[PDB]
């Protein structure tokens, strides 16, 4: 499955998924792509952030979905 | 050192995702009404 | 033998079909009458939504039928 993750920049970065994957593995992948640490790592779907113990099935997160990443510390 | 204001961005992008969540749901709702107005027609006559 | 297709918006459009016709060709005969992509495309008879995999006789849609089409964005 493919979605989106929109950064700060306006830079898109597009994921190949599995609705079984969880959010941590989502993380897991930006930090492979993008060389950021999970913990710097927020996501946002739907007005809320995504809990790295959940599956992107639970949040509803389908094929084309855009994802926003925001960085903490 | 820091300049940018991490929960600025970080409400924009819980927005932008707010609005766009309501986009996708509305566009499933048109579908499904449209949906439940041909089966009605197609019972119904 | 022909049938019919009725759009919400109080269309009624005509089409030269055969009993083994996939629901899949129906549509592509649609699409070049309508111009409606084959994907967009839903198909409705008698309460149910026609699958593209079958034919009009699995459905036993008969001549003189009439099936209502409304649209979806896309399939998938």
């Amino acid at each position: 499955m493919q979605i989106f993750v929109k950064t700060l920049t306006g830079k898109t970065i597009t994921l190949e998924v599995e609705p079984s994957d969880t959010i941590e593995n989502v993380k897991a992948k930006i930090q492979d792509k993008e060389g950021i640490p999970p913990d710097q790592q927020r996501l946002i779907f739907a007005g809320k952030q995504l809990e790295d113990g959940r599956t992107l099935s639970d949040y509803n997160i389908q094929k084309e979905s855009t994802l926003h990443l925001v960085l903490r510390l | 050192g820091p300049l940018g204001s991490e929960e600025e961005q970080f409400a924009l992008a819980l927005k932008m995702s707010e609005q766009e969540a309501r986009e996708v749901n509305n566009q499933e709702e048109k579908e499904e009404e449209l949906l439940r107005k041909a089966i009605a027609e197609s019972l119904n006559s």
